[PDB]
């Protein structure tokens, strides 16, 4: 918010060299000269039989605006025999990554082709060129005896590159190894040293590189943008590069290590396309000391409020804890293809408030589409989501788009005004623009009136000039200020007050000062940074009651501060600018005693109570509702408000206006400080003997993971003399732990038919077919209420046998929780193998005698579940195999049953200490009807009759039997 | 009763009709002590009925042109849509229904444009697509009786590196080295233009040949870009079926791919095709963004079809996903099954209806309740799913303004997706009386020139408290509270010539005729009033475009609700607020799509064949039976294994049969239902003395035996 927009400097280059397509800042050190670096990749070049062979730049910053190509090399395309040129240099695109570090700096032209040496061909194997002081050296890691697509013959190494804190360089290439990317990084030391112009092909002993991966790997574009910071315990900055393509054009950012270029971290976009990871920054934005990570997503889309799609752009913020988890967020651009995230620039601290700030560009935003820079402010929670500033293109499209922003550097105090500045440029309209910072001025103004409440026939002080004398009273403004970096330590400030300021023109001004007569004050204070506050005082008065008849408006006394910019420059005329956030002036308010009758001295006496709800609290968002009677019991209260300090469990959701008995109260929440509070207003003023009952909402969700109960303090204030607060109450809600946690079960199949299709006894059984049909059954246990249990146990009564009978047959059973389970039988004791089905779906949208574990021989699994919150559950699977023979055998002829599978559940435990523990279990049966087919009608028929009647005798009278 | 026209509309008419869409204002004659009142109020206060300011929000149909029964006909004007056109009327803060209706005609005439990527590994493609056209021509008279054809071709950016750049013979016959010959490299190059003539087109199949290009992501996205935006040379036809198709074998590049060439121009979605009929932007301008192509698309209405080999078909199947109104279907490597993938590609988009919106005001807003068949109405939906050809739908839209917009008119179009045909919507908004324009600003009828007099009141300047302007700290009562039992102006005010002067918190803003309204008295939900969606007034929460509840924390947004299949929270929940709420037990997630312990897929699908089939059951009593199973479904001899996905289901019918059927998931993305056609059904048609009796004894025992309990 403090960059200067007033008068910028700009700076130009050939039409369609694409002047201002990559940018950085010159600073050689030991406090010297400054210079701006600006690429021109499509720029014609001396160089000779070589067109837009591109170059970089020199940009004089003081005073005039003149720019002097730096030439790294002026000779043309060497030649690898006679009419056999090696190299092509035109359209190399030199220019269209530039850095610079100390007295460093490295330009590189992605575009550069290479013979091979070896057979006639063109390969953009990319170069750059090195210079260090007095030194020049050509820089080409990719340009090897290793060629064509599968090594780094299309590699185009130097697209993107960056610096070490330790003097070493980062280049990536895309193209390497069929376009799957690689990282190239080299000491600066040896890149010089080991530079001989008569070789081609240069190895160097320490290089750290990325190896080639699987086919798979194909068109990541690994290296399509860089950016250094350390990730792990060393100071060693780790590499850190876009991958855009990467994961079926999903994309991605890979970290590799500053060491062993070992990958620590990775990335991954969320929409397919977004082309996440087009560029990436790294900084420091919480002041954290741990490097925070940027990824730019120019072309995703987020869902506009109709839930359609529009591309906005998208740039994720990881921030880096300690711990190693990155607690990251996303920020949707403002504008449908403003390519919103195509730049991430670091401006280091801007504001100089403590905190690293950050840019983000929208080169095609903007009405007529010119260009738009985001800025935006870090603090202790973050990255502040809206941006405190915005940057406009001046320049329009002539057939290219201006692509302001599309390339910009922060983070560097050209002007040596102790802020840093930035540059910001458009291949566009081949333009670039410098912005520099404007000091930041922190101001604290103060206004006290007393006495506040005014006697109209108090008459204390005199009024001079005359024998008249009047009620009065003191007046007492303060204004403190500082701030940081090049500006005077004086500062003056033109200040303004008037009293009564609700009445204007037109209308009386019931109050003036003692001395001047008139509710007008004009002073011209100057302070200086510190706590060298002033502070002055006046004295004022109150007309005659004969003079007006209204005493019930509140006398506002108003103030107002400005400071003069043209005398707080620092160097050129730099003007400095306020903190972002701080009133343009305050005010407060006097008031006028009457009907008071003998004392003429008013009491307040303002008394409040809390009825308590009764409703214990559960630990989700519970709504809560809290009843308040608040009764003046003496004389009028003045600025009467009712002021409530919450916990931080709290959320103020809102006013109760929806009972008729409860009168509706305006009511706001005011954070101040480290303080946390709620402001209703109670009237002003809250006349005598007025009672009013309310009540107020709020959505409250546990902080501390054990807490007995949520305390909360109220009270009363105004602002009176005497009584001007009523009692603090402190009303207590306990917490309670609700746990609604169910248990449901399932058989799939649910339902078997006899015979079996094509089965055959075996009398030594192999696999599932041999045996029968697969029965799975299969409970869930879940937690739906709004507390968690840390532990708790789970019982299952399985069908193992009848009479000697295998009735199911378990061949596995499968878990999807924390639930551990183990059964008190061997599973699968003939090691059958497993065949059929985890996965997929569930998207898709003879009497009957059951036979209980109770009554049947049972086989039981006890499972220990771990910590299930809102909303979650485990899941036992348990695969069967229905033992067919078992149902052909015996008795088993014409009946039906039911298999039955019993399972119950208990919690044992809480995460909740401090609170009363309340045990919870319930239970669940599963059933399994196996039924036979095709006999239900067609001497003999009388037999046929009581031969159905005894055999189901037989089996009710083999249940009591069990079952007692 | 006291409503609140009285009280927060009293300061002007403009104010007035602000407060509320039931809010009137009498603009003539006079009448001290509520110009600002209801309707009838004003009547039964003998307000001249011709002086009521009551604007009244209203939709008419400019044009309502019946829908057609067939689109073969060149006698009359095909009509998908209707109405066209509708001028709508809109109050500040109002809202109004109104509906449409769509349907997909018979005989409807069709333009298809062939794109094929000619990549090498493409060429065997070519020689099997020879006779393709005709092929088509004579399957698809069954489909349609007017129907025309074309062809197009790419490869990629003729440009380092995805071109060979060298050797000199390369660029010139990139297969120089390979065996045989290839033709150079090319961007996108048109062949012929859309003709009612299917022989021409097999022709030209002959006519063009095949080029190799290293880098296997080919540039098909510039080919698709322009075909869509150039309807001259492609020769798309109004009131037809745009069909482009899409075929390779390979990746795809995206936008900004073009950097490492050095190519830094965004696509312009302009055509820059010629009369040589290729490109002309291809190496100069950027691949296409997909929000671009999506767009241009759009407004072209070209029905996009993804024609994909078995290794990309998942990459497209994700893109598709995120352009409406495209499918995605497997090509086989030979080519050969294209014809199929053509009709049942078609299928698909026929079977579905989606609505889109252009040009819609950032301050209005619209709601929907589809009906696709019969009674059923789904709310928040402005598509629907499973359908055919000749049949109608349904849409109640309601359209819901936040505030009244500077601007006088504006034009904002509803139409089916890939459909010509559309609904054209003409809003205005009365956002002022008639009285305002003949205003008397400083008349003298208030305080000689010191206020102006308009619709029938004095709104006096700074100074003057009274009405007419008159009184200033005079002596004078009125009435500045709702009753002698209460405060003055909610003690935000007091009374002065007998009104209520408001307040200025720092807080907000003071308001009313007895200041009881205020911009900070709004609920929160999280953090923000009115969770940020809404303004506050007089302590009520306006939600914005698109947002509803109490709180503004409702969002009318149903996508969210949508699962995998297609279906609202999976069929098992309902959505509300964006969120799915599971009605199925044992289901929940996002879109209800998790339900470990409801019914097997058996018990689902047992209900699905019982309708198809056999005309009955639970499901077909509802008549959704026709939407809900989309599993193709076919009686079949015996019941095989077709995968161990595959699963046998068996039950027992209303007749008392025992039926069989299996079910399978893939085998290219596919369900399909296979039903045994004959289920097992019941079959029709001395000593024994000894052997009742032995039973007699058994039964008196087992009687005699019942005890205890
Ligand atoms: C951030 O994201 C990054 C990107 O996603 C992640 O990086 C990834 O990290 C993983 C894990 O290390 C890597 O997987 C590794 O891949 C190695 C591949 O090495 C290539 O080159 C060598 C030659 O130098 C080949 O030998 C390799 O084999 C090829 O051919 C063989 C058959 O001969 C085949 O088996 C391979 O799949 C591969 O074939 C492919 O590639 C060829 C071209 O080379 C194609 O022609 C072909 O079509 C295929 O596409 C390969 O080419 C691999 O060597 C590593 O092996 C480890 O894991 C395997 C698992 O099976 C194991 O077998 C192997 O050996 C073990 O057993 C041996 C005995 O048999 C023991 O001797 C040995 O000690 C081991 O116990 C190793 O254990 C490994 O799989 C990814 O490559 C890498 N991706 C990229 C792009 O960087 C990163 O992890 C992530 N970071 C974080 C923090 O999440
Ligand atoms: C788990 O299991 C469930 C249930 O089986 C799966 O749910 C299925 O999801 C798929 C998508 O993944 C759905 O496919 C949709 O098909 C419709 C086509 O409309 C219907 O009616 C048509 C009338 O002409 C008919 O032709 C269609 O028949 C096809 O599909 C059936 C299978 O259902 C198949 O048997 C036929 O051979 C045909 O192939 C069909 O009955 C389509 O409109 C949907 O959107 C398509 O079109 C849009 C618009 O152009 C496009 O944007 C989409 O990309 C898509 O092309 C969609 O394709 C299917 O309906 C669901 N099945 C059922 C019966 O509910 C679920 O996928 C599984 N989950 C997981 C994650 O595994
Ligand atoms: C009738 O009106 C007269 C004239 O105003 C009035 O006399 C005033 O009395 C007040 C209160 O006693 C005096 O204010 C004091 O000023 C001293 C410095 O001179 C302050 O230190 C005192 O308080 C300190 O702490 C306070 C805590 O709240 C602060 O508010 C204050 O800033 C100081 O820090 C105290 O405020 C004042 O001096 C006179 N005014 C004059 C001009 O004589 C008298 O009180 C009224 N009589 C009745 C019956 O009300
Ligand atoms: C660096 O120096 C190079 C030296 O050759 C420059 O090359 C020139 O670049 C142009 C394209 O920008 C080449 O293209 C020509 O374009 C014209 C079409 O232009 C028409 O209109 C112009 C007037 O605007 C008119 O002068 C022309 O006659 C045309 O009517 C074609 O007609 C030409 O045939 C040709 O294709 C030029 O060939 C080329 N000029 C030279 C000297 O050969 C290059 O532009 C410079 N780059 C930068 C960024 O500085
Ligand atoms: C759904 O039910 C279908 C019908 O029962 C199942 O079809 C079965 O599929 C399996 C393979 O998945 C086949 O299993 C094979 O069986 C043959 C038997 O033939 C042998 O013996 C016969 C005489 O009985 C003789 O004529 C042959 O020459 C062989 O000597 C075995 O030889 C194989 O090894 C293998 O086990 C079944 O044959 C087949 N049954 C039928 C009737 O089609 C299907 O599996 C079920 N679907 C799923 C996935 O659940
Ligand atoms: C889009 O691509 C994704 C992979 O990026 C596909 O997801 C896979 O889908 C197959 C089935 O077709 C599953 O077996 C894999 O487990 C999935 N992989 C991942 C990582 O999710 C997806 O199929 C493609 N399109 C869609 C959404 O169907
Ligand atoms: C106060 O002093 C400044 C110079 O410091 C002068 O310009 C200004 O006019 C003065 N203000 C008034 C109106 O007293
Ligand atoms: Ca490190
Ligand atoms: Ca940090
Ligand atoms: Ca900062
Ligand atoms: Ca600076
Ligand atoms: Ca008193
Ligand atoms: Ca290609
Ligand atoms: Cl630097
Ligand atoms: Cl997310
Ligand atoms: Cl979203
Ligand atoms: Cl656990
Ligand atoms: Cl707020
Ligand atoms: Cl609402
Ligand atoms: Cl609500
Ligand atoms: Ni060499």
């Amino acid at each position: 918010f403090n960059l200067d927009v007033d008068s910028p400097a700009e700076y130009s280059g050939p039409e369609g060299s694409y002047f201002g397509f990559a940018v950085d800042f010159f600073v050689p050190s030991a406090s010297s000269r400054m210079f701006l670096l600006v690429g021109a990749p499509k720029a014609n070049t001396t160089q000779p039989g070589i067109v837009e062979g591109g170059q970089v730049l020199k940009c004089d910053w003081s005073s005039t605006r003149r720019c002097q190509p730096i030439e790294f090399d002026a000779t043309g395309n060497r030649d690898y025999a006679k009419d056999d040129p090696l190299e092509f240099k035109s359209h190399q695109w030199f220019g269209a990554s530039v850095r610079s570090k100390q007295d460093k700096i490295l330009a590189c032209a992605p575009l550069y082709h290479w013979r091979t040496e070896m057979k006639q061909e063109r390969e953009p194997v990319g170069t750059c060129f090195l210079q260090d002081g007095t030194k020049t050296v050509e820089y080409a890691p990719c340009r090897s005896q290793d060629i064509d697509a599968d090594g780094q013959g299309f590699c185009q190494g130097g697209f993107s590159i960056d610096f070490t804190k330790a003097d070493r360089v980062l280049l990536g290439g895309p193209g390497s190894f069929y376009w799957q990317g690689q990282l190239i990084s080299d000491q600066v030391a040896e890149i010089v040293s080991k530079y001989d112009p008569n070789v081609y092909s240069i190895k160097y002993n320490n290089q750290l590189a990325t190896r080639t991966a699987q086919a798979i790997f194909d068109d990541s574009y690994l290296g399509y943008s860089v950016a250094v910071g350390d990730f792990n315990g060393d100071g060693i900055d780790d590499f850190v590069s876009g991958v855009p393509r990467a994961a079926r054009t999903l994309g991605m950012v890979y970290i590799y290590d500053g060491k062993n270029m070992s990958s620590l971290y990775n990335f991954t976009g969320e929409q397919m396309a977004a082309y996440f990871g087009f560029s990436v920054a790294a900084t420091d934005i919480n002041g954290d000391d741990y490097a925070d990570v940027f990824i730019g997503a120019p072309l995703f889309m987020d869902r506009g409020s109709d839930g359609k799609l529009q591309e906005v752009g998208q740039v994720s913020v990881s921030l880096q804890r300690a711990s190693g988890d990155f607690q990251t967020t996303k920020l949707n651009g403002f504008e449908v293809f403003a390519r919103f995230g195509s730049a991430i620039a670091p401006l280091g601290d801007l504001d100089q408030d403590g905190f690293n700030d950050i840019a983000i560009a929208a080169p095609y935003g903007g009405e007529d589409k010119k260009g738009i820079v985001y800025i935006f402010n870090g603090r202790s929670t973050g990255l502040n989501a809206v941006p405190s500033q915005i940057l406009e293109g001046q320049w329009a499209a002539r057939s290219m788009p201006p692509s302001f922003g599309y390339s910009m550097k922060g983070a560097t105090d050209i002007d040596k005004n102790g802020y840093p500045d930035l540059i910001v440029g458009a291949f566009g309209v081949d333009r670039a623009i410098l912005y520099r910072a404007r000091p930041v001025i922190t101001v604290n103004a103060g206004l006290e009136v007393y006495p506040s409440i005014l006697n109209q026939d108090n008459k204390t002080c005199s009024l001079p000039g005359t024998a008249l004398k009047v009620s009065c009273f003191n007046v007492r403004f303060c204004l403190k200020a500082d701030g940081k970096g090049v500006l005077p330590r004086k500062l003056n400030f033109q200040v303004e007050l008037l009293l009564d300021k609700l009445k204007q023109k037109g209308a009386i001004r019931r109050a003036l000062f003692l001395y001047s007569r008139s509710p007008s004050h004009s002073k011209n204070m100057t302070i200086s940074r510190g706590g060298l506050m002033q502070c002055e005082e006046l004295i004022a008065y109150l007309r005659d009651e004969s003079e007006f008849r209204d005493k019930l408006t509140p006398i506002t006394i108003f103030m107002e501060y400005r400071l003069d910019y043209r005398t707080a420059a620092d160097t050129t005329g730099l003007q400095p600018i306020l903190n972002q956030f701080t009133p343009a002036n305050i005010s407060r308010q006097a008031h006028i005693l009457l009907d008071c009758g003998e004392d003429n001295v008013c009491k307040p006496k303002l008394e409040v109570s809390v009825d308590s709800d009764q409703k214990k609290i559960y630990i989700d968002d519970n709504p809560l509702t809290l009843i308040v009677k608040a009764q003046n019991q003496g004389e009028g209260a003045y600025e009467a408000e009712l002021i409530v300090s919450i916990p931080l469990q709290a959320d103020f959701i809102g006013v109760v206006r929806n009972n008729e008995a409860l009168a509706r109260l305006s009511c706001a929440f005011k954070t101040e400080n480290q303080t946390r509070q709620v402001v209703c207003d109670l009237g002003n003023p809250m006349k005598a003997g007025t009672q009013l009952l309310a009540g107020l909402r709020f959505s409250v969700h546990q902080q501390s993971e054990m807490d007995t109960s949520v305390k909360f303090d109220l009270q009363i204030q105004s602002s009176n003399l005497f009584d001007k607060v009523s009692p603090v109450v402190s009303h207590k809600v306990d917490l309670a732990v609700l746990a609604a946690v169910e248990i449901r079960g399932v058989s799939s199949p649910d339902h078997v038919f006899l015979p079996i299709p094509n089965w055959e006894h075996k009398e030594n059984p192999e696999t599932e077919e041999d045996v029968g049909p697969v029965v799975q059954h299969i409970y869930e246990l879940r937690n739906n209420g709004p507390s968690s249990f840390s532990k708790a146990m789970l019982h299952l009564q399985w069908p193992y046998k009848y009479n000697n009978n295998t009735l199911l047959y378990i061949l596995h059973y499968d878990i999807d929780g924390p639930m551990n389970c183990t059964s008190d039988m061997e599973i699968n004791p003939l090691r059958i193998k497993i065949s059929s089905l985890t996965e997929k779906n569930d998207t898709v949208a003879g009497d009957i005698h059951t036979l209980g574990c109770g009554v049947a021989q049972c086989l039981k699994i006890v499972c220990q579940v771990g910590r299930l919150d809102r909303g979650k559950s485990a899941i036992l699977y348990v695969k069967s195999l229905l033992w067919t023979e078992t149902f052909m055998n015996k008795e088993n002829q014409n009946h039906s049953y039911s298999l039955k599978s019993s399972a119950s559940f208990n919690v044992i435990e809480f995460p909740y200490k401090n609170l009363p523990i309340e045990d919870i279990t319930n239970s669940t049966l599963v059933t399994t009807n196996v039924t036979w087919g095709i006999q239900p009608a067609p001497c003999e028929k009388e037999l046929q009759a009581l031969e159905k009647e005894n055999a189901q005798l037989e089996w009710e009278l083999q249940a009591l039997e069990k079952e007692l | 009763g006291p409503n609140i026209c009285t009280t927060r509309g009293v300061s002007s008419c403009q104010q007035c009709l602000a407060v509320s869409p039931m809010c009137a204002w009498c603009s003539d004659e006079a009448l001290p002590l509520p110009r600002c009142d209801l309707k009838e109020n004003l009547l039964k206060d003998n307000c001249a009925p011709e002086s009521i300011e009551f604007p009244v929000s209203e939709a008419r149909v400019l044009e309502d042109r019946p829908l057609s029964d067939k689109g073969s006909g060149d006698s009359s004007q095909v009509t998908q849509v209707s109405p066209q056109r509708i001028a709508l009327r809109l109050r500040p803060d109002d809202s109004k229904n109104f509906s449409i209706q769509v349907r997909q005609v018979e005989d409807y005439p069709v333009d298809i444009y062939y794109l094929m990527d000619l990549s090498y590994s493409m060429k065997d493609d070519l020689w099997s697509i020879q006779n393709l056209g005709t092929k088509l021509a004579t399957q698809m008279r069954k489909l349609t009786s007017n129907l025309r054809i074309g062809f197009g071709a790419f490869v990629d950016k003729p440009v380092s590196p995805y071109m060979y750049i060298s050797p000199p013979e390369a660029l010139e016959n990139p297969c120089y080295d390979m065996k045989t010959t290839c033709l150079p490299m090319f961007g996108y190059k048109h062949v012929l233009t859309l003709t009612d003539q299917v022989t021409r087109f097999n022709e030209e199949v002959k006519k063009q040949s095949v080029s190799r290009n290293r880098d296997a992501p080919e540039g098909g996205f510039d080919a698709i870009m322009q075909a869509t935006v150039c309807d001259e040379k492609i020769g798309w036809r109004n009131d037809a079926s745009h069909l482009l198709v899409f075929t390779t074998d390979a990746k795809t590049h995206i936008a900004l791919d073009g950097r490492l060439a050095g190519i830094v121009q965004p696509n312009d979605g302009q055509c820059h095709v010629g009369s040589d009929n290729h490109y002309s932007a291809s190496t100069t301008m950027d691949y296409p963004s997909l929000g671009l192509m999506t767009e241009k698309l759009s407004q072209k209405n070209i029905n996009l079809i993804f024609a994909v080999t078995e290794n990309v078909v998942n990459l497209y199947q994700n893109y598709s996903e995120l352009i409406p109104g495209t499918t995605v279907g497997v090509l086989s490597m030979d080519s050969s099954n294209v014809l199929q993938l053509i009709v049942d590609a078609y299928g698909k988009i026929r079977s579905k209806v989606e609505l889109e919106v252009r040009d819609l005001p950032e301050e209005l807003s619209l709601s929907f309740n589809a009906t696709c068949l019969n009674n059923e109405v789904i709310p928040g939906l402005k598509s629907c799913m499973g359908l055919k050809i000749g049949d109608t739908v349904s849409f109640s839209i309601e359209a819901k303004v936040r505030g009244c917009p500077q601007e006088k008119e504006k034009s904002f179009t509803i139409k089916p997706v890939g459909f010509k045909d559309s609904l054209i919507v003409q809003v205005t908004f009365d956002c002022d009386c008639a009285c305002q324009a003949q205003a008397e600003p400083n008349s003298h009828r208030c305080n000689n020139g010191n206020g102006t007099f308009e619709c029938g009141v004095c709104r006096c300047g700074p100074g003057w408290l009274g009405s007419q302007c008159e009184c200033s700290e005079e002596d004078y009562q009125d009435e500045c509270s709702p009753r002698e039992g209460q405060p003055v102006c909610s003690q935000r005010g007091e009374c002065l010539c007998g009104q209520c002067v408001c307040h200025s918190s720092d807080f907000g803003k003071i308001t009313g005729k007895y200041c009881e309204c205020d911009d900070f008295s709004c609920v929160r939900y999280k953090g923000e009033m009115c969770s940020g969606h809404g303004q506050c007034s007089c302590g009520d929460c306006l939600c914005d475009s698109d947002w509803t509840g109490y709180y503004c924390n409702c969002t009318t947004r149903t996508d969210t609700c949508m699962s995998s299949n297609g279906l609202l929270c999976s069929g098992r929940g309902k959505c509300e607020c964006g969120s799915c709420v599971c009605i199925q037990p044992g289901s929940y997630g996002d879109t209800c799509e998790k339900c470990p312990t409801c019914p097997d897929a058996c018990t689902f699908k047992k209900e699905c064949v019982e309708c198809k089939k056999f005309d009955r059951g639970a499901l077909h009593d509802e008549n959704t039976c026709n939407r809900y199973c989309r599993d193709e479904i076919e009686s079949v001899k015996e019941l095989k294994d077709t995968g161990k996905d595959a699963v046998n289901c068996t039950y027992k019918n209303e007749d008392d049969c025992v039926v069989r059927f299996q079910y399978y998931e893939d085998s290219s993305g596919k369900s399909i239902l296979y039903v045994v056609e004959e289920p097992e059904c019941p079959k029709g048609p001395a000593q024994c003395k000894k052997k009742l009796q032995a039973l007699k004894k058994k039964n008196a025992q087992l009687k005699w035996k019942l005890q205890a309990l």
